């Protein structure tokens, strides 16, 4: 009993099922404080008594299944956005449970919900935008391209040599 | 081709042989509208490659 | 073959409005094509689906011969060598599994349980084989015994997280988040 | 070398009374007449000779990574040439896709 | 993980207007966003999103530090 409880209490599937059970009030919102509370929470979440769990060979067949069965066919895009988040959460848990159980016709539903959640993540990405600004060039109407970079230009050769062909030596400072 | 036609006209004694030349032009086919389509998500790197606008280059092909 | 496509003349492309901030979008597109580390997942998936099966089924054919070191014991004097010859015919790798309590039925193993319990995120490797033993006798004749083996699990191969053989590949971002994974 | 006419082997060269004798390992022996009086040789500056860059210089007008110069080709009267700089003496060669080559090559 | 209760620099009570400034900001961006996917907003190169008057309407003063910490603080709810 102790080894089974320790194995399953460290399973992430267990904490996820416990969260789903807490959301709809099937188990107390706090962690168990007594052996009776822990046994009751295990019985509700796993769906089988720890002593009865050894007895058989199934494990995933009776894990909690959320109480409210919303309509996920409105996840077909069709007080809606919070409802959309609720539907995303419940559909994700239901598909997680289906994957654990190897339920038939799962890959197609998984891809469908992946598209749904990509749309939902696009909405959340819209919510997660700090803003952005571009300094426009007034002469144009778009992002400024003016720079103080060097720009090559072939200077006249007189800037280096005089009319007798000798190089310039700028060494006399003239003060006015 | 315009260089040859300009040279051909010059050898024929024509005075306006320079008007047969055309300016050289080089450019990329990437347009400002393509940049806007990328940000709208309706243009990916796959169809920029498919349309012959960009291509992949390896350090030995570089 | 000669190329048959043609593009509109380059003299009519209008790019004078292009700014260096618009070119960043191109970089964006590139990063969106390859992801950031997509090559790791692709390479590991290639190793899983195509690499290890090819290596086992092609580069590990065993054909060895050993001296018969037996005693008189009937015809054992007249046999000198035995030829062990076998190769593997079927290869596959599954997702990581863990056995609940004892004598369970090998439930799935999520990455967070592996991290917490110090476990190994390794999926089983199943192999099948056929074996041919040849015994060579002093006079010149030889005898052949051929057996075929049903698939069996040799060991477990490490699974890269996020790859095809990872449990967090059939899960959504919310489901990934709620099983203790970094959803991003 | 000298190649044995019998077994197509590489014969060994010896010198007897002022004559070259090629003796093979199969016993066949011949004497070279004129083309075998070259004991050894060496050529210097192999990394910058014209025989090294023949293919490159021939391919230079077609390589798009080569430097161009605004100067008329005197043969086809194209207004640009391909300039290459080879050697430690920095020899400049102008080439064109028509076959023109400064230095007359 | 949220916009701080007070400005990290001077201690002006930024937090009491944070939540409102969140929602309003999103609405404002929805007006200026324009044919562009949300995750591509910091790449548009044509956007002029300025929150100066929006923050002024909240009563927050013209202090560099306060508006900096209000504008720039990341929200953990929006990344998780
Ligand atoms: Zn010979
Ligand atoms: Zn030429
Ligand atoms: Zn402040």
């Amino acid at each position: 009993t102790k080894v089974l409880l320790t194995e399953i209490l460290l399973d992430p599937m267990y904490d996820y099922a416990a969260t789903v059970a807490r959301i709809d009030g099937s188990i107390p919102m706090h962690k168990p404080r007594t052996p009776k509370e822990a046994e009751y929470e295990f019985k509700t979440v796993i769906g089988r008594t720890p002593a009865e769990l050894l007895s058989q060979k199934e494990f995933y067949d009776k894990i909690y299944t959320s109480k409210y069965r919303p309509d996920f066919t409105q996840l077909t895009r069709l007080r809606d956005e919070e409802k959309t988040s609720t539907l995303i959460y419940l559909r994700a848990y239901e598909l997680f449970l289906k994957y654990l159980q190897n339920a038939p016709n799962f890959n197609s539903e998984l891809a469908e919900f992946k598209t749904y959640e990509n749309a939902y993540g696009e909405q959340k990405a819209l919510l997660a935008q700090q803003g952005f600004y571009n300094i426009f060039d007034p002469n144009t109407g778009r992002a400024d391209q003016r720079t103080r970079l060097f720009e090559y230009k072939r200077l006249p050769i007189s800037t280096l040599y005089d009319e007798r062909g000798l190089p310039h030596k700028w060494t006399i400072y003239v003060y006015k | 081709q315009a260089c040859y036609k300009a040279a051909e006209a010059r050898k024929k004694g024509d005075k306006d042989w320079e008007k047969h030349k055309i300016p050289f032009i080089q450019n990329t086919r990437f347009t400002p509208q393509m940049a806007k389509d990328i940000l709208a998500g309706t243009l990916t790197l796959e169809d920029l490659v498919a349309q012959g606008i960009c291509e992949f280059i390896t350090p030995e092909e570089a | 073959l000669r190329p048959q496509i043609t593009y509109g003349p380059i003299e009519t492309v209008d790019n004078e409005e292009l700014t260096e901030a618009d070119m960043l979008s191109f970089i964006s597109a590139a990063v969106n094509s390859t992801g950031l580390i997509g090559y790791n997942i692709k390479s590991f998936d290639d190793l899983m689906d195509n690499g290890i099966p090819q290596i086992v089924k092609q580069m590990f054919n065993v054909d060895i011969t050993y001296k018969d070191q037996r005693d008189h014991t009937e015809i054992d004097k007249l046999r000198e060598s035995v030829q062990i010859q076998f190769n593997f015919t079927d290869v596959n790798i599954e997702r990581p599994q863990h056995r609940n309590y004892s004598q369970g039925n090998k439930i799935n193993l999520l990455p967070n349980k592996a991290r917490l319990c110090g476990l190994s995120y390794s999926g089983p490797v199943n192999l099948a084989a056929e074996v041919i033993l040849t015994a060579h006798y002093s006079n010149g004749r030889q005898e052949v015994k051929r057996a075929s083996i049903p698939p069996f699990q040799v060991s477990t191969f490490p699974i890269m997280r996020g790859s095809n053989r990872c449990h967090t590949h059939h899960l959504s971002k919310t489901a990934k988040k709620e099983i203790g994974e970094d959803p991003n | 070398m000298k190649i044995c006419k019998a077994c197509s082997s590489c014969m060994v060269r010896t010198y007897v009374d002022g004559n070259i004798i090629f003796r093979c390992s199969c016993g066949e022996s011949v004497q070279g007449d004129s083309q075998n009086l070259l004991v050894s040789s060496k050529v210097y500056h192999t990394g910058e000779m014209e025989d090294k860059y023949k293919i490159f210089i021939k391919n230079a007008p077609f390589d798009p990574t080569n430097c161009q110069i605004k100067k008329d080709c005197p043969n086809c009267h194209l207004d640009y040439l391909t300039q290459i700089c080879i050697g430690s003496q920095k020899i400049i060669i102008l080439v064109c896709r028509c076959g023109y080559m400064s230095n007359r090559g | 993980m949220l916009i701080p209760v007070v400005c990290f620099t001077c201690g002006f009570p930024i937090g009491t207007y944070a939540a409102i400034f969140d929602k309003a900001r999103t609405e404002y961006i929805k007006t200026k966003m324009g044919g562009t996917l949300p995750q591509n907003i910091p790449l548009d190169a044509s956007l002029q999103i300025e929150l100066k008057d929006l923050i002024t309407a909240l009563g927050i003063p013209m202090r560099v530090c306060c508006r900096t910490h209000l504008i720039t603080t990341l929200d953990y709810r929006k990344y998780y």
